[PDB]
């Protein structure tokens, strides 16, 4: 390490990264999707070696006071310590905190998850939906690998019927399942500075010795529903500009993944 | 209602039977070793560190290293989605995993490292804990911590007054026993054993040793999951 | 220490304990029932010096929405800082977390407290019944003192007749007090394993030394509603057998004890 | 209504008397030092360690060994139970005590230790955290620890409005004033003075006087269970 | 540091005490209330370079169990870490804990802020008052810097007018505001003990070089509601005498400022 | 309904109109740095310590110091009297305002040591984060730790399909975009980007851009508030 960064720069300044990606290619992506068949949805997405589970798991409950309008969604990552010997057992740490808010934005900010759709008895019993981020390995780009489990888990996701029996006030869970509301694919894309260049989805080894990086966030409508500069350094305007536009280039191709994940997974 | 019959399970199995077991070592790039189980409708993902410098430096033996488990499982493993975090249940089976891994490494090989030994529980349909050791074992072999055998384990279990093997969900919550057992098979070394529920003496022991003719099994499994990767390992 | 190791390997040799206990000798038991007068039941037990005091506490709440049908019992072990210079200040450790679902498991799984027999408005309003087990003095064989006292501060315990007011529907504590529906004695014996020697109700000094240790939880009726091996090492079967059969038998000379405690408070 | 009358209090004593008091110092094998202290229907136990290694080694001060308290009740010491574990009255009550003892010890005797002090409430009814002192000072004395004296504590109240000593739960709850106050009584030092309620000056510093009263008259219990235990010692 | 005990031992011993105040003399006091204009009441208070924000927040809950008479008062005190390099992030610790509590029962006890006249719908409605103490940079005696700003904040406080609507059961929070019902202004006094004579409003400096610390905690009608020795050392009683009756005169002049400070805030 | 007409806002200011911004360096005694700043009805104190001895000395680099940033609100500050302590919101605060100050220390130059910042929300109206970061490097400055560039910082939002700067809570509650941005602006580095909400590119960048302006603003408030304290200095 650190001897490592150099040789990084250096490829960089090539138009070479450590693995011969280019500084616009993702590691290869696998997208499996109802993997935890317990699970209401599941997503197992690799970024190269990172892997990241979601489940989506489903209660029924009462929305917030606020908003007797809209189903719950809540999104935690955990950061198990076996994904890396930087993960440490104990309450998400701000790594955690930080991938758990930036995808839930995400996914919260497109009405990918529409939550007025999940409204049983307005003001009363909504669906509650857990998006739990098993982070199984850390090789890098993890708010990738999260955000595109998070989204495909969501997609895959298939919740049990309920209906409002209007007649005794009951609420019916029923055996016949549906899919949740899932209106968008918001898809992060994630760039690593160094030095003077972005290169998207870096690994670990990329992140060790990065500047700064930044995730946007775009659905299929060309909105961005999340950008977050993570980590330290600092962007120009117009790598910003460049990122932004580059990411929705990067969503649609990994969109397409997703819904050929979702799909295969219909089978 | 009616867990046996006639004479079959639930799922259909005899009462002697095995749920499908998969077993994957070497699944995990940044764990020392690690090991990927599916039993019946568990799927549970062992990893171990390393030996590692321990910290903090109070913790080291000074003849020894210490193993550390760590049983865990998702939010997302059970019906009723389980909060985040530890709770009496996974510390109690993360001190039982640890006690039935402990005595088949040879820890004065590592003086004042830990071995950081991780259980995933991914979904969960009973068993885990014995499915747990039984991938921590394989993860303990892949991180090339020398052990004096691979731990197996495996659970029997009372349901409608009959005695069977590896109980899944169903059993398990509503059978009469649930009887976890670990062993080194070689010496014949049980280095877990439990019994949760109400047994005869004779109960408890036949099922003490079904469990045992069950971890014995998922012992061949486990040499035949080393025998692929070193296989695997075998290239060019 | 470790040099105790090998002074107790040794005399084990020799069929001696560093106290002249036979193998399958309980150093001198005391049992002391309703000693907390304020709790609904209390024993102070001593195992040689070993001393915990486990109090009986109930209260009337909500059954749990699984279980309309049962009262709530619940076992905590607090290994008191003041207990033992192991013993830190916090959270139950895992030792802590262990002997108290160990015990509890004894207790639960005899049936030994009846919680169905401990219910006053099903699905609504049971007895909660707290066992709260603080360690004075460690100094070996804490999961025996523990069952012995949680099994004879039940015995012990003495609640207030709750009754459905039918007519109101409000529910009446009175002055009358009862016993709680205790209705088996389980008593966890518990086996040290030094070398290739099972000693029963191991002290500090042995446990110390010790390869592993065997806990088995017996009633009256023959039945055994508790196994647990805890620490490391590893028992033959037939170990196992030779503990499970000591272990009854221990068990109803304890159990003797602690039915003598429990009368002699009512005396 | 009417926790004085007529002039007796709840429990038929008059109002300059003392709960009976049982003490009895040496009760446990692990502690360095310890005391058992039944004080009415209070039933407390203290524990000292050592003067004791102090870790974290940066806690230490190079000078002279910290006092550090932890007073507790467990959970059936109250009558509606107490959840295990720290809360703002008992951390309050920790730092009081320590507050308490501290002037009594000589600390610089023992630099970079810690005297680590724990009083567990077994069975509460008013007066612990001054049950508390009074045993903990024991505790200490038993742990051989030199000290200036003794420190004694009692409490005094107001009840009716009249100046009463040593409150029960009864009259600490309804009454009005608590006033625990713990002293060196050799030097007339008080180390502990505090005060919950409304009181004018005059009633404050007679209940202060009264307490000290009580607390001298619980000394001499001290020293009482101090030459019965340095009578023990005289064997053979 | 601890050169400083001798040099501040020293002045003391001539009558003189570092900053030239007298042995009854307060630093410079600053009261400002209403600064937290979102609060309900708020008021900064510096002794010195001492400075503590509180802030009164209300709401409305149910009243404890206990008490279904009284409204609810709850003091917490954030020493938080900017104050001092000896303030750590966390829960309260004892400080905190300590001063939350003395503060509060100062004006529970007093009845200073009336809980009786708190009530909305008796059982079930009350005014919850929470007193959040934040210290903004400790320099000594935030004992009296907090009761100060506690009881300030809660003289400025202006709360929601509040009716049951006897005839819908609904609460009206209404658009007009009016005072909490403050009744007593209690004021705490503290003294720091260094050697044999106490110190009116220790300063850091003082407070490190102090033997024990003692606070009197009196209203305008000649009462004491606390009185906490806090830290080590011993009093004679006939100090605590001294201190209750120095207490009373320092707490008399304080109380103008305070009343000065809540007046001006409604010009 | 109607955070924009006609065409000012709620408040009454036009779309590009930052709201009255006070700052005060050097407030606090015990901070090695400190800075007050009033941002609309934003009310935010950043304190610095020091740069210090680093503890656990196992946080140390070798190579520099580390930065740690602390953002907190107090409970009083909202609304809804939020209860103390930490949550996602704060920690994912604090990590982002580090991120920010971060390049603008030369952090090499204080080997093994931290620079510990708290930011200290006392009240809120939106825009905190960038408030905090504003004052954090008037903190900074404040504490004479070499920078590169202050980093000052400002939101941009959209309400009502309309980019403005510079959101208040209504703006930020009900608008459909918060964009804080953090620059150092003499390299015009972006420090800090956010982006909550739904926007398309170019509404993105058109409140990125709009945001750099606000905080270039607020940059002059900036070195103006230092100008005034390195006049203060000048005495006698
Ligand atoms: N919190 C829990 C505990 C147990 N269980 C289920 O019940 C099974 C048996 O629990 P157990 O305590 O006997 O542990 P294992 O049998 O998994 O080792 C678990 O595998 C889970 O499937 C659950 O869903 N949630
Ligand atoms: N959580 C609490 C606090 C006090 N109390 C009772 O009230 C008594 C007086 O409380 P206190 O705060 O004046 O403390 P002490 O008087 O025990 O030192 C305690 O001894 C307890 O009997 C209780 O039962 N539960
Ligand atoms: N717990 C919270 C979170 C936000 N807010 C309000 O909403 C505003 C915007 O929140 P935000 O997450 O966009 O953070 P800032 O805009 O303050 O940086 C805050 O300044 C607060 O005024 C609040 O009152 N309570």
């Amino acid at each position: 390490a650190g001897i490592m960064r150099d040789h990084i720069i250096n490829l960089l300044k090539e138009g070479k990264r450590i693995d011969d990606r280019g500084f616009e290619d993702y590691r290869p992506i696998e997208i499996e999707v109802g993997v935890i068949e317990k699970a209401e949805g599941s997503a197992l997405v690799k970024l190269g070696s990172t892997q990241v589970l979601v489940g989506i798991k489903t209660s029924l409950g009462e929305p917030f006071p606020d908003t007797p309008n809209m189903g719950v969604m809540t999104t935690n990552v955990e950061l198990v310590p076996l994904a890396s010997p930087t993960f440490e057992p104990g309450p998400p740490d701000e790594r955690a905190i930080e991938l758990a808010r930036v995808i839930d934005r995400g996914i919260r900010e497109s009405k990918a998850l529409n939550l007025e759709k999940m409204v049983i008895v307005p003001g009363k019993i909504v669906r509650v939906v857990f998006i739990d981020v098993h982070v199984l390995d850390h090789d890098g780009n993890l708010m990738d690998a999260i955000g595109i489990a998070a989204i495909a888990a969501l997609l895959n996701a298939r919740v049990p019927k309920v209906r409002y029996n209007e007649e005794t006030g009951e609420v019916e869970t029923l055996d016949e399942t549906e899919p949740l509301p899932v209106e968008k694919i918001p898809v992060p894309v994630t760039f690593a500075k160094i030095g003077n260049i972005l290169v998207v989805d870096p690994s670990l080894d990329e992140e060790l010795v990065m500047d700064g990086k930044i995730t946007i966030t775009t659905d299929e409508t060309g909105h961005i529903s999340a950008v977050q500069k993570s980590e330290g350094g600092a962007f120009k305007l117009e790598e910003v500009m460049y990122a932004v536009e580059t990411a929705f280039k990067k969503a649609e191709e990994i969109r397409k993944l997703i819904l050929e994940a979702v799909e295969k997974a219909k089978q | 209602k009616l867990i046996d019959e006639n004479g079959r399970r639930i799922d259909g199995r005899k009462k002697y039977e095995l749920r499908p077991i998969k077993m994957e070592v070497g699944v995990l790039k940044n764990a020392n070793g690690s090991a990927y189980i599916e039993w019946g409708k568990n799927k549970i993902i062992a990893a171990v560190y390393g030996p590692r410098e321990l910290h903090p430096k109070h913790l080291q033996r000074p003849d020894r290293a210490i193993l550390r488990v760590r049983y865990n499982m998702a939010p997302f493993s059970v019906e009723e989605r389980k909060k985040p975090g530890p709770d009496r249940r996974s510390i109690e089976i993360s001190k039982v995993i640890k006690g039935a891994l402990e005595p088949a490494l040879i820890l004065e090989m590592f003086p004042r490292t830990a071995i950081d030994v991780f259980i995933e529980v991914l979904q969960a349909d009973a068993g885990t804990r014995v499915a747990g050791i039984t991938a921590a074992s394989l993860a303990l072999a892949d991180a090339g911590i020398p052990m004096r055998d691979l731990v197996a384990a495996c659970a029997a279990g009372k349901i409608e007054g009959e005695i069977v093997l590896d109980l899944n969900k169903e059993e398990d919550n509503y059978g009469e026993a649930d009887v976890p057992v670990a062993i080194m098979p070689l010496k014949n070394d049980i280095t877990l054993l439990q019994m949760d529920g109400y047994l005869t003496k004779d109960e408890f022991i036949e099922a003490v040793k079904l469990a045992i003719k069950g971890a014995k099994a998922v012992y061949q499994k486990q040499r035949e999951a080393l025998k692929e990767k070193y296989l695997k390992i075998a290239q060019e």
